[PDB]
């Protein structure tokens, strides 16, 4: 009965890139096929001279058999009709690292505490998602207040991803 | 077989298992016919691509899908794929074996022709 | 929008039989089209050191799929040996991932070649 | 109470097995010299089977030496390398089946290990 | 200029193999490798200045590359202990030598560029 | 019967490097095992400031299965107790070409018409030759006057090489 067509999903109203900028710690992730970022994931969002959003994540990636490396990622966001939906073009400073171009949705945020992002990589023909990833971010790495957690769970439920998120560990594995 | 293909992984030190291989032959006008195709086995070899009969003369392209192999392992590789291009059987009977050694930013390719 | 001109693309060829720079080798470059055709892009021949410089500018070299085709067969025949390969193709995506310099290097033998890339952050 | 070490050698120039390439295998001792461990020559297909048996193939550092020089000199060329030299630790975690492979040219060789369980 | 140069490339990362330990030896009258020259690869993957025209004399040489140190310092478990390149040098007039090695965990190629 | 010990072979008395200099065409060759120079062989002999002899040579070499190339050879002669016997260090300008260090003997010469050279590369224990090469040179590529031919045949006989020399063809293969 729950509508699962990605085009039916609520996104952030009048999303404001400027209030979104700064550091965001990844607290939980729903992996897509061919998962990339493992753990220790921290993003830094900015706004351009021209008003364009961009970001610069850091994280542990488990390559090959068991080769672990700290990826420095970079992504640039082009706008759309909808202030909360972007196309994200991304690659790592090191070229052997994954490159790509993904829809990038701010499903919800209050700018100060939490954000829920979503990405649909592949569609089924009924409009439901065949391959997606989703991050939950927080401004504070230790966790979320109960009010925030409650909203977040509600958003996980609406993306048809309830109970599918892996917990993101932070143990200083990527320290300069 | 008239044509065997062996692929190796220079990184993990093993056969490249499940590498998709797509052989083409050259048409009278200058495009390619999908001549044969398969996947490398557990030993990384592709036997049973063609027969002496069908394996006529002309220009042939062996195309090895390396990108898929590497992406399936985290890495954004440099090459789309490997292409050995060679004339075959212009003096009757010969058994060709294309061998590829694979790395993300490099590959080497070799032919072992006999008869 | 005008910038300083150091080569986004360098080719280098080496003779594994003679232990020397593979001099005067025909190298052709193509970019895959909307219709999946290879469009002629750049052309030249390797110098005395075995290097093809100045093949294209930062600006003209744009996000795409590229084929570097090296005339190995020409080099080997013009020298006496009968090569196995018609040419050596190097197929690769470039500029999809920040501004970078690329280096193709090919190492030549009659029945064998190897290619390798050096891309710089 | 099938050999655990196979060597395949190829000719990058003529495009065929390197036939009659002399291969000499050494192992490392307490004091740091090399035991003549095994000996042979590449066959008609360039492979060296029956170099050794599972049990004698004990743990340690091993050197596979491939005589490239002879191969090339017997064909007119003054090659660059004395020989090809693969050095690896074998069996420090139970058994394992190694295949050292070498691609040959007068001024270049590449070498690679295909290890199996 | 330099009669001997070494160059190292990383086949996995598509870049100069920076800070690689390279050791050189000359075979002795008694079949012993005498320590000859030593160093580490620069930013570009290039060990220049290993020796001089005069000191580099007819003999057999072993260039040993510490591939294993490189790979472990990156967290991969390599197959090779090191990479040896053994060659006769300077027996055929005065020439410049270039060793180049291209590295992978379970594989490497070496090549020579000697100039007349 | 005939004494075939290399040390018993008569060489040129008071060989004069200077009268020997200039161009000599190779007219016949007895190949050693692992043969190198095929045909079209021409040598240029010189003498240095120091009095040391050296030479150059051009010639067709067949490499691999059937790769033909013009070799540009160079050799330096160090002297010995005997003015007709040298050690020849040699290599090609192209390094892939054969190098080495061979005894080099002037068995006989005229300076003006013919030279007969000999090299013993490997000995049997009774002092006889196990691997040798020998060259017959002439100042004129067209051939030898009958008086020179007679001596040359006689020298071939005494090096125990009668009937074993291959004719060297000169068809301009090495020009341009
Ligand atoms: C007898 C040597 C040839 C004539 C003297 C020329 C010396 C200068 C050239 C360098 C030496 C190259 C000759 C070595 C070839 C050995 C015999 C062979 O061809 O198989
Ligand atoms: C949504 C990711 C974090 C916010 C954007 C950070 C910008 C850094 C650039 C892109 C990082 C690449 C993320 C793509 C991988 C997502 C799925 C995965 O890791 O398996």
């Amino acid at each position: 009965e729950r509508d699962c067509r990605v085009s039916s999903f609520r996104v952030k109203e009048n999303f404001d890139k400027a209030r979104f900028s700064g550091t965001w710690y990844a607290m939980a992730k729903k992996d897509p096929e061919g998962l990339f970022l493992q753990d220790n994931i921290v993003a830094e969002f900015s706004v351009d001279e021209t008003g364009q959003m961009s970001a610069t994540a850091k994280g542990r990636v488990r390559l090959l058999n068991n080769w672990d490396v700290c990826a420095d990622m970079v992504g640039t966001f082009t706008d759309t009709e909808d202030p909360a939906k972007f196309k994200m073009k991304y690659w790592g400073v090191a070229s052997f690292l994954q490159k790509g171009n993904d829809d990038h949705w701010i499903v919800d945020t209050d700018y100060d505490t939490y954000a829920v992002q979503y990405s649909c990589r592949l569609l089924n023909l009924d409009g439901t998602c065949a391959d997606s990833y989703s991050f939950v971010f927080s401004r504070d790495p230790n966790g979320l207040p109960p009010e925030a957690q409650k909203i977040v769970r509600q958003r996980q439920e609406e993306l048809c991803l309830a109970r599918q998120y892996r917990l993101i560990v932070h143990n200083g594995y990527c320290d300069g | 077989c008239p044509l065997m293909v062996k692929v190796l992984d220079a990184v993990r030190g093993s056969p490249a298992i499940n590498v998709a291989v797509h052989v083409f032959r050259k048409a009278a006008d200058d495009t390619w016919e999908p001549f044969a195709s398969g996947k490398t086995s557990e030993s990384g070899e592709l036997h049973g691509l063609t027969t002496e009969e069908e394996f006529v003369e002309g220009i042939y392209k062996v195309e090895i899908d390396t990108k898929s192999y590497w992406k399936a392992l985290g890495i954004s590789p440099f090459h789309e794929h490997a292409e050995v291009v060679f004339t075959a059987n212009d003096s009757g009977p010969r058994r060709y074996t294309i061998a590829a050694l694979l790395s993300p930013y490099s590959y080497s390719t070799t032919a072992v022709v006999t008869n």
